[PDB]
DNA sequence: GTCAAGTACTTACGCCTGGTCATTACTAGTACTGCC
DNA sequence: GGCAGTACTAGTAAAGAAAGTACTTGAC
RNA sequence: AGACCAGGC
């Protein structure tokens, strides 16, 4: 409670084949369809692979490509999201395995 | 909308799927009215006895 | 927290391991080339350090999700350094694969028979085979023939031990690593290493290696190879070196010797069966954070840049510089005499600005901190973020005494007994108590400051009248207008009462009993905090202007910790020696002798 | 083309069904799920059945009316692993389905299936030797190349499948 | 990370095994005062009865077994343990080793039924002999150490808090602890 | 020394189990120790 | 130059003085009483790399 | 559909093997200091969140007062999972264990 | 206790720009409610009973057109004991940019305080 | 192989409250003015 | 009337008094 | 957010 609930809890999306929690990011989405969670890692150029009309998610930048959406959230603190940050900066990947697969 | 209160966290395929006939569809859709009256639901029930009156009728 | 909002999945573990550089150019965003930050009008250029396509930049949105200041989590990008530059923290243990190793044959300086022995020494201690690789010095100029026959007995008997043990209920595929093993195993590494070192030829084939010389960092010179050992280079049948080349050799000795460092790289078993490659040394792509995680220092008018950028924006001004500098290669004496002596110089000054931005102080230069630095001491990221936090829905004002008290019990302020407030989810129970909780509203007590509706929205009693206030409380308990918030109520944020629970806490909490947890009973009056007498033995707690801290906890599972089990009933007796701590102190002690005298009638 | 899938899913379960664990799974999680695309399953859940909670401890028959879900540590919510057979209405490409007409329109001919899915036809799968006649009064026919109104049934072949959107939507043509 | 398990052994965080029984008799500092303070109890007997309540807590225990081997190894031990530690052959583990002490009525420590045998043929003194050895076998069983307790930070907050009692031709103090 | 003991951690592509009350902190678990040694299973009545 | 070292106590000296230490030379006269405004123009210091020092004598 | 179900049947045989059996557990017959504080504690959550109540309410409104009472009638539904260092565990409901 | 602070309106320009914030009110439709603890000169009165929230300054913007109060940041209440006015030195003479405000709050000795 | 000493990196009580100051040289440019 | 000298201006570039282990280099 | 200074227990 101290520690974490009443400090810095966030609820964070987590890529599950990654395990990674700053890879993921929200896809944008078109008109009537809903916006999903969707990881760039794990993820593919849709040039790349040459598709099942609803795994193809987009980027703000019209970058539409099809990948990763084995995401969900687990709830961390927030100061771990910036661990990940300083350790990438270094060249370190920290690799965060879910139990439910 | 799309929260753990609504959606399963993680949802897997156990089998490969095969096919059905009509007639085990219309034993499903003559029982799972039956099991279900007997819920923001009745919008897909109302299209369920569309369903279930086209493999046994005409409209 | 919300305990109305549970999460799902849970992080089981966490491991270690090197970004390669083809992870971080499709893990990426955009990569980041120009060295300026913003131009005017106070815009980040496209392709700066402040890019929008690394997320969302002082209410302007972000090119990647689209999304706002609030809602965006900031997204990674990279810069493409031009040469294969050294990373600080791994060079300690580059410097002494890059020494050891034969530069003509590739592979170590020792006996391939003995490299060997490592790597069937270190496959056992990979399981919980700790004893079995003392067993294998037991198997044991020279020809080639039973050499070649030596590996094939310790690497059968491996391929029997490893087998018989997983199959004797005793270590499963994923490997049993303990404490004890991790003792014998950088115990054989540091025991590895310190062998490979120290070698005058290559044991394969016999002739020498020019020696190397690590003058600091940022820097790597070859010796002079002495003139009464080039003989040995005849009848076999000083410079600073590039970074390039030191890659060039180690991507060599590391495929003629992939079989030993599988095992000197990994502790537990390499279920994934990746190489080990000498790139992972090295790096050839930085990340740059998020741009969340680099926002500019703002006081007022004076808007300072982050320490981080002005270490990235070296580290790109070199990297053009050097872009600059290989543009006159294509053009082509003197001409190249002198840009080639400016380009090795580019070399040094892209390296010491890699250093500059991971490790401030293996940086040769009131110097900008690195990466390092932000995590390292008592002001860091481990001791001051994540060890300790700040807290919300936590007090602390100073200490009056207090009888007629309950001896559990601490006294709360009215000023802490209005800003503090619990979450109460109504149910049939409460809407006696919590219904006249939400009409008091924020400034009464008892009261209530906010209410969470169903899907989760919040809505603020300060800014209304107690018209407005009387409708929210019929509405309080109403059954859901939306299917997917059906199972849900209302969370009523109602005040501090006489039935709370509080951790007190004074500093410094030497021994656990410094920190327990009391029960609540509000006064009217003033802005002190007030305990009773049995509590200061165990808090060591004068009255001399000691202000000691409050903590309310927020949810039932520490609501029924502090009462029971974590308690100050419960800390009569310290675990020190078993005395105990608690009792009366200075008048109740000089009382009592006048009190129980034969005198008093 | 309706077709049998059995799934395995991971739920919550919310303190109000701890008397009624079927009843809660149900109208949470499954009672959502009808009639509505699923990725992971591959069309639209027409229904479920036979649904089952694996119970915690696996000393337990799966006779016992009594299991055991495992609580939350933070929250109050149970999770449980679940069976359940989903049937579910799954159209791919090549196949021909019988389509019920709703709008004739010059563009898209906007068609049921089953009197419940959406479907399209455009105008370029449509051939040049089919001609339409306006309805200047209130929306007329397209004229096959039998000289007749086409009304009623429309076997096609299926070209796309858009699930993206609010419904699924199937992209039919004339070819084949 | 040091904690006591279910197993009464006390251990580490990962799984290693600092002690196999915290202490060697695995009962809290704070239960053990009144423990061995017999004439204490003896006085107080109903109105300990009343709290400990040992014939409404016979149901879920082992009462014969416990008893059966701690008369086995005690009556083995007085009539050895005339010689040093080196000659013994042993023969008989320690009851408290064989049997869990949380579980089994009368797996006590060994001292604990020396120095309670011993107050109980010093002086003999309406409640008879029987009744207050199987009083002070449950208050020992109650006064175990409960499975989950943070023994070492208790354990570490039991020497740096009485360090600072210290402050605030041998080295003596915190220098000597230092070392 | 933190990174020292990082370059350690990742030179032998260390797996942790998360068992030490400090490593459950960094990534916020709840502590293996006291109340949190245990689980809590809840028995539902039907099927 | 003048106004920059008393508003800081900092010590810039292109040939460094005979002093150990080269920060906190000016301290805030308080005037938060007359016992403490008085009491600023009769202390002494010993210099502040003794204060960061682990001795006692 | 193959991948998953094989994935499935180790992590329930794991599960099963460890398991310790009703007549093979060895812990102690006493519910701890600990094991009351979350009984209490992961209770009073669940009566606050509208779970049905086993007891009879004499106007409690405290819903960790109404924890307290169904502890008392062991009314409480709820299954202490205690873990061995090994990653077995064993089984103690509420109603089996007694009270200090 | 006394405490004071400069209420200075000239620290976000340079070299003999024009002045765009002025003391007093514009001709803006801003709120009667500070009539009460201001003057006409978007002064504070001498004397007037401040708590937060309230303002203790008013200044008419140009690049704004807007009349915006700087407001009392201080959760304990004060009285205003004097307002001074620091004007500028320079050879050209200039319209007043700096204002420095002076409070007084009442500390009559309540329990928890060090005697 | 070897002991050997010099060198290099490493920590050094907990919490809390105020207050202040914070880039400098210079260098090229546009404008001001004295001039014939 | 317009030329060139200075005085400024805003502009963009450089900034000597603690105790422990681990390690290489070091004679022999 | 730092550095320095002045303090509280
Ligand atoms: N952890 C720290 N605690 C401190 C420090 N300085 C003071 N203190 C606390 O402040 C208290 C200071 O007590 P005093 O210096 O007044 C000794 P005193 O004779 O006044 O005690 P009494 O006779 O009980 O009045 C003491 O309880 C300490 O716990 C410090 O530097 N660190
Ligand atoms: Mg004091
Ligand atoms: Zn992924
Ligand atoms: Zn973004
Ligand atoms: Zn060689």
């Amino acid at each position: 409670d101290r520690l974490l609930n009443s400090s810095d809890y966030t609820q964070a999306s987590v890529c599950r084949e990654c395990g990674s929690i700053l890879t993921t990011q929200q896809s944008v989405p078109r008109i009537g369809s809903i916006s999903t969670v969707c990881c760039r890692r794990c993820s593919m150029r849709f040039e790349d692979a040459k598709i099942d009309d609803s795994q193809i998610w987009e980027d703000g930048q019209g970058n539409k490509f099809v990948g990763g959406n084995e995401t969900t959230t687990v709830a961390i603190p927030f100061v771990l999201k910036y661990l990940d940050s300083e350790l990438s900066a270094m060249g370190i990947r920290l690799r965060y395995n879910v139990e439910p697969k | 909308t799309a929260t753990t209160l609504n959606t399963p966290v993680v949802i897997h395929a156990t089998q490969l799927p095969q096919h059905v006939s009509t007639d085990e569809v219309l034993q499903f859709l003559e029982s799972f009215i039956d099991e279900k009256e007997n819920t923001n639901l009745s919008s897909s029930i109302s299209q369920l006895k569309r369903i279930q009156r086209d493999f046994k009728g005409l409209p | 927290m919300d305990i109305s909002k549970p999460v799902g999945s849970e992080i089981t573990s966490v491991d270690f391991g090197i970004l390669t550089a083809k992870e971080i150019r499709n893990l990426s965003a955009k990569q980041i080339t120009n060295p300026t930050v913003l131009d005017n009008l106070g815009h980040p250029v496209s392709g700066g350090l402040y890019d929008l396509a690394l997320g969302a930049f002082l209410r302007n949105l972000c090119s990647t999700c689209g999304l706002d200041e609030k809602f965006c989590p900031g997204h990674q990008g990279h810069i493409e350094l031009p040469v294969p530059c050294y990373n600080p923290l791994f060079f300690n243990q580059l410097y002494i694969y890059l020494r050891a190793s034969c530069l003509f044959c590739h592979h170590f300086r020792l006996k391939s028979v003995e490299v060997h022995r490592y790597a069937c020494k270190l496959r056992l201690l990979q399981y919980g085979l700790i004893d079995e690789s003392y067993k294998l010095d037991e198997i044991t100029d020279i020809s080639s023939t039973l050499l070649n026959e030596l590996k094939s007995k310790r690497s059968e008997y491996v391929d029997m031990a490893i087998a018989k043990a997983l199959s004797d209920g005793r270590t499963t595929e994923r490997g049993s690593f303990t404490a004890t093993v991790n003792d014998e195993r950088k115990k054989l590494v540091h025991e590895f290493h310190k062998k490979l070192l120290s070698r005058g030829k290559c044991d394969n084939c016999g002739m020498f290696s020019p020696k190397f010389r690590k003058d600091g960092f940022t820097k790597i010179f070859e010796t002079a190879l002495n003139e009464k050992q080039i003989t040995n280079n005849r009848v076999k049948g000083s410079t600073y070196i590039l970074s390039t080349e030191v890659k060039n050799i180690l991507d060599t000795v590391f495929r003629k010797e992939q079989c030993v460092l599988q095992y000197v790289f990994h502790s537990r078993p390499n279920l994934s069966r990746k190489l080990v490659k000498a790139d992972s040394f090295f790096m050839d792509v930085l990340v740059v954070p998020p741009t969340r995680f680099r926002l500019p220092s703002k006081l007022g008018e004076e808007v300072h840049e982050n320490s981080q950028n002005q270490l990235l924006s070296k580290v790109l001004t070199t990297s053009l510089l050097i872009r600059d500098l290989n543009d006159d290669l294509s053009k082509l004496l003197e001409d190249r005499r002198v840009i080639f002596s400016r380009l090795m110089n580019a070399f040094v000054t892209i390296q010491n600005d890699v250093n500059a931005f991971i490790d401030s102080t293996k940086a040769q230069g009131v110097p900008i901190p690195g990466v390092k630095q932000a995590l390292e001491k008592k002001e860091g990221l481990f001791r001051k973020h994540m060890m300790g936090k700040r807290v919300n829905y936590a007090a602390r004002s100073v200490i009056s005494p207090d009888p007629n008290i309950e001896t559990n019990e601490i006294g709360v302020p009215p000023v802490f007994a209005v800003k503090l407030t619990y979450p109460e989810p109504v149910t049939a129970y409460n809407i006696a108590e919590l219904r006249q909780a939400v009409i008091n509203g924020p400034d009464k007590w008892p009261g209530a400051t906010q209410i969470q509706n169903e899907d989760g929205s919040l809505v603020s009693l300060i800014g209304m009248s107690v018209e407005q206030r009387k409708a929210l409380a019929n509405q309080l308990l109403t059954p859901s207008s939306n299917v997917s918030t059906h199972t849900l109520n209302k969370k009523v944020y109602r005040h501090i009462k006489n039935r709370d629970v509080v951790l007190m806490n004074r500093q410094p909490t030497l021994h656990k009993a410094s920190m327990m947890g009391h029960k609540v009973r509000v006064l009217p009056n003033e802005k002190t905090l007030r305990l009773h007498y049995a509590n200061t033995g165990a808090y060591n707690a004068d009255f001399d202007g000691d202000e000691m801290n409050m903590h309310f906890p927020q949810n039932e599972n520490a609501r029924a910790e502090a009462l029971n089990l974590a308690n100050t009933d419960s800390q009569y007796l310290t675990p020190t020696s078993g005395s105990p701590v608690r009792g009366l102190i200075q008048d109740h002690i000089s009382a009592g002798v006048w009190l129980t005298s034969k005198d008093s009638f | 083309c309706i077709v049998r899938v059995p799934i395995a899913l991971y739920v919550s379960l919310a303190p109000m069904y701890l008397e009624n664990p079927l009843q809660g799974v149900m109208k949470q999680h499954l009672n959502p799920l009808v009639m509505k695309y699923n990725n992971k399953v591959g069309g639209v859940v027409l229904g479920y059945e036979g649904l089952k909670i694996l119970d915690a401890d696996p000393l337990s028959k799966e006779d016992t009316s009594e299991k055991l879900i495992k609580i939350t540590p933070d929250t109050p919510f149970g999770f449980t692993w679940c069976h359940v057979n989903l049937y579910v209405w799954q159209p791919q490409v090549g196949d021909v389905l019988e389509g019920y007409i709703f709008i004739q329109s010059a563009s898209h001919i906007g068609l049921l299936i089953h009197d419940a899915f959406n479907a399209s036809i455009k105008k370029n799968n449509i051939p040049v030797d089919w001609t339409f006649v306006h309805n200047d009064v209130e929306l007329g026919h397209w004229v096959d190349s039998n000289g007749e109104p086409i009304d009623g049934k429309l076997r096609f072949t299926v070209r796309n499948v858009h699930t993206t959107g609010r419904v699924v939507s199937v992209d039919g043509t004339l070819i084949s | 990370g040091v904690h006591v398990s279910y197993d009464n052994s006390i251990r580490d965080a990962d799984g290693t095994l600092v002690q196999f029984m915290y202490g060697g008799d695995a009962i809290d500092i704070t239960k053990e005062s009144h423990m061995t303070q017999f004439e204490f109890c003896l006085d107080n007997y109903y109105a300990l009865l009343k709290k400990y309540n040992p014939s409404a807590l016979i149901e879920h225990l082992d009462v014969e077994s416990a008893l059966k081997y701690s008369k086995k190894t005690l009556k083995y031990r007085k009539k050895h343990s005339k010689e040093p530690h080196y000659k013994q052959s042993v023969k008989y583990d320690p009851v408290l080793a064989k049997y869990n002490p949380a579980k089994y009525l009368g797996s006590v420590s060994e001292n604990f039924q020396d120095k309670l045998e011993s107050f109980l043929d010093k002086n003999s003194k309406g409640v008879n002999e029987k009744k207050f050895r199987a009083l002070m076998q449950l208050k020992y069983m109650r006064s175990l150490i409960n499975p989950g307790e943070a023994v070492g930070i208790i354990a570490s907050q039991s020497v740096g808090e009485p360090s600072t009692q210290m402050t605030l031709n041998v080295t003596l103090g915190i220098p000597r602890l230092r070392e | 020394t933190t990174c020292q003991f990082l370059t350690k951690a990742v030179l032998d592509n260390e797996r942790e189990q998360l068992d030490s009350p400090s490593a459950r902190i960094v990534v916020g678990k709840l502590n293996n120790v006291g109340t949190g040694s245990f689980d809590v299973l809840a028995k539902v009545p039907n099927a | 130059k003048m106004q920059y070292f008393l508003s800081t106590g900092n010590l810039v000296s292109q040939s460094g003085l005979d002093l150990q230490q080269v920060s906190g030379y000016t301290v805030v006269a308080e005037k938060i009483n007359f016992y403490r405004f008085i009491s600023h123009f009769r202390m002494v210091h010993r210099g502040s790399f003794f204060a960061q020092l682990k001795t006692t004598t | 559909p193959e991948d998953f179900q094989q994935h499935e049947q180790i992590r329930r045989k794991t599960l099963k093997e460890k398991a310790i059996p009703k007549d093979q557990r060895a812990t102690t017959p006493y519910m701890t200091k600990y094991e009351r504080a979350r009984i209490l504690g992961t209770r009073a959550l669940q009566i606050s969140m509208n779970a049905p109540v086993f007891v009879d309410l004499e106007g409690e409104t405290d819903p960790l007062r109404i924890a307290m009472k169904e502890l008392a009638e062991k009314k409480i539904p709820l299954v202490i999972r205690r873990y061995l260092p090994d990653g077995s565990f064993e089984d103690w409901s509420v109603e089996e264990l007694i009270v200090d | 206790m006394y405490k004071t602070e400069k209420v200075d309106l000239a620290l976000n320009r340079n070299r003999g720009d024009p002045i765009t914030q002025h003391f007093g009110f514009g001709n803006d439709e801003w709120p009667k409610e500070w009539l009460e603890k201001l003057d006409e000169d978007g002064l504070p009165y001498i004397g007037t009973y401040v708590e937060e929230g309230d303002p203790i300054c008013a200044y008419f913007d140009d690049t704004l057109n807007k009349t915006k109060i700087k407001t009392y940041h201080s959760s304990e209440p004060a009285y205003i004991e004097e307002v001074n006015l620091i004007g500028d030195e320079s050879n050209k003479f200039q319209e007043l940019q700096t204002v420095s405000i002076k409070y007084r709050i009442r500390r009559t000795p309540q329990i928890g305080d060090k005697f």
